[PDB]
RNA sequence: GAGUGGCGAACGGGUGAGUAACACGUGGGUGAUCUGCCCUGCACUUUGGGAUAAGCCUGGGAAACGUCUAAUACCGAAUACACCCUGCUGGUCGCAUGGCCUGGUAGGGGAAAGCUGCGGUGUGGGAUGGGCCCGCGGCCUAUCAGCUUGUUGGUGGGGUGAUGGCCUACCAAGGCGACGACGGGUAGCCGGCCUGAGAGGGUGACCGGCCACACUGGGACUGAGAUACGGCCCAGACUCCUACGGGAGGCAGCAGUGGGGAAUAUUGCACAAUGGGCGCAAGCCUGAUGCAGCGACGCCGC
């Protein structure tokens, strides 16, 4: 399931307020609600701030990296690139947007794919809103 | 049926009639001992112990009676003979 | 009587065995007396065995099964027990 | 070369019990009452429980109201699992 | 090919009827006991005989179940000092019967198999599996208050692998119960699994232990081991074949079929892999098992 401007238009930033920040956080990264539920339940298991771990897990996604990398414009543009398998990780075809890259992960591009290989130094802290989404659940 | 059960039925007729014969022969040996003891007949009963205790432990050597059973018979006959 | 087996603990098309001492009577994934070692989906097969416990159970008279007897002959606990001059030195990983 | 014989190569303890004698009227068997105390799993009262335990006397030494030390056995008879070791106090 | 013979067939797999019990779960005990196969000490594998299937000829019927010849089949003996039984006696250990030192004695007895490298009897030890007792633990009910006579104990015998009223014959008059005996109802038990912050409450699917049962009941035989699923005998209930004289069979194995249900699968492929049985081995069996099909039934991922 992939969702496939207005959905953003309702929220702005293009229980009343609680759901709206989750909604942009979900439809920004292109996640389905069941997958977003899983990253929360992993985040609260991990130590530190439970809200701050959530944004670390969502930023770790391999397609998110492409968006930040800027190899492909529009996070939704990178969905078309990644699943098609243009990208490579440690000499392996990742055809998966849900791949979460760790530290020392080498993302290269496949030969051809003609329409620049940046590396992960660590999983970025929040400095590189969560307390609504934490208080939404539980 | 259908199986090699048909063969192992034929064995259990054969091997029963062997073990039935030996088990029955021990009973008549042990029975005739006690009638000698209850008469007050010492010299006859002393002979019949060595007759029976021979025959008991041979049946253990067959693999019929099992030696612990054969031993506990011989114990009972000897303690009877002493009195 | 007692026998050194393998027991298939893996998921589908991906077996992992652990080298188990057990009775001949028991079902394949049943109760072991002792788990000695472990062991095929690799360029180099992964084989690990306690050398001390293998000598104990073989010294008692635990009969190895046919494919375990290969693994003992490879790692060289069979040649310690048997006392024949082929010795030991095999495996690696990478 | 081998020796024609090998060594066999000990002795776990049976349980003990002490308790006051009741009804020593049956052919050398003494019916001893053993007190036990356990905390009740929920409520946490220490309940005093009891049970009658048929001990083998042999010769009829002890009497009623005596505090007799015991030890376990095989079944000497069905119910009878015990024997007296030593007789403390008297009636 | 079939036939005698040796091992296997008690394992694997199924289902939850029964059972409120030493059945189960955790603890111990066994001076109260068994153990084929396996290995690893020691000592031997001596000597003779008698039969019986197969094969031929008879009867019986649609069907199916009188005379000959071999063996690691079955049997008289001899030898065995380990071993079993009894008598007299030594020392030590202690938890009472008693154990142990192969204690030492002197009486009486115990076995076997051979043919093209595998075996065979006896007896020490080790390992496996069991069996039998007990401590405590775990559902509802007094609109169930008395129950018991082999009942509780003793002595002499029988019996079992083994201790025991386990059984049996005589004396004693005891046992269990308000801490729920004897009854009625429901129930496989557990590691776990769902929930809850916990303590609790519910449930016992898959996966892994132990129990019970194999149309319904009652037996025993063979064996190292039997609730003996695909064994035997008898009695009952039910259903098939029949040329009406006679027979045969039990999916709670895997598929499958019809019912009942709101509802649950293919009359699949293969012994390649792991486990098991037999054989010296090559191998030969394995609906265990490894896989495939089918159903969004569930959990993930695109
Ligand atoms: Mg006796
Ligand atoms: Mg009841
Ligand atoms: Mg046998
Ligand atoms: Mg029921
Ligand atoms: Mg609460
Ligand atoms: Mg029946
Ligand atoms: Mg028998
Ligand atoms: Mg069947
Ligand atoms: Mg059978
Ligand atoms: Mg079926």
């Amino acid at each position: 399931a992939r969702y496939t401007t207005r959905k953003s238009r309702r929220l702005g930033v293009d229980y009343r307020q609680q759901l709206q920040e989750k909604q942009k956080a979900r439809f920004s990264y292109g996640v389905m609600e069941k997958q977003f539920r899983r990253y929360y339940e992993e985040a609260n298991r991990q130590p530190g701030k439970t809200g701050d771990n959530l944004l670390r897990i969502l930023e770790s996604r391999l397609d998110n990296v492409v968006y930040r990398a800027g190899l492909a414009r529009t996070r939704r543009m990178a969905r078309q690139l990644v699943s098609h398998g243009h990208f490579l990780v440690n000499g392996v075809k990742v055809d998966i947007p849900s791949y979460r890259v760790s530290q020392y992960d080498i993302i290269d591009v496949k030969e051809k794919s003609l329409n620049q290989r940046i590396l992960v130094h660590q999983l970025p802290e929040r400095a590189q809103t969560e307390q609504l989404i934490v208080e939404l659940y539980s | 049926n259908i199986k090699s059960q048909i063969k192992r039925i034929r064995t259990n007729e054969r091997r029963r009639l062997r073990n039935q014969s030996v088990k029955s022969s021990l009973r008549t040996a042990i029975r005739g001992f006690r009638e000698a003891v209850d008469a007050g007949d010492k010299d006859k009963a002393s002979e019949l112990l060595h007759a029976t205790s021979r025959k008991l432990d041979k049946a253990a050597s067959k693999g019929v009676i099992h030696p612990n059973q054969a031993a506990n018979k011989k114990s009972a006959l000897a303690l009877a003979l002493n009195k | 009587a007692v026998k050194i087996k393998l027991t298939r603990l893996g998921k589908i098309r991906n077996p992992q065995y652990r080298i188990i001492v057990a009775d001949a009577r028991t079902r394949r994934d049943g109760r072991a007396i002792e788990v000695i070692g472990r062991y095929p989906k690799e360029e180099p097969s992964l084989i690990q065995i306690d050398s001390e416990r293998a000598q104990y159970w073989l010294g008692v008279g635990a009969q190895p099964t046919e494919p375990v007897l290969a693994l003992l002959k490879i790692t060289g606990d069979w040649q310690k027990f048997k006392g024949l001059p082929g010795a030991e030195g095999t495996l690696k990983v990478k | 070369k081998g020796p024609k014989y090998t060594p066999a190569a000990p002795r776990g303890r049976r349980k003990t019990a002490i308790g006051y004698v009741v009804s020593d009227k049956m052919q050398k068997t003494i019916v001893v009452e053993l007190e036990d105390r356990k905390s009740h799993p929920l409520y946490g009262k220490i309940i005093r429980t009891t049970k009658k335990v048929k001990a083998h006397d042999e010769n009829g030494e002890a009497g009623i109201g005596d505090r007799v030390s015991l030890m376990e056995t095989r079944p000497l008879s069905a119910t009878k699992r015990w024997r007296l070791v030593e007789i403390l106090e008297k009636a």
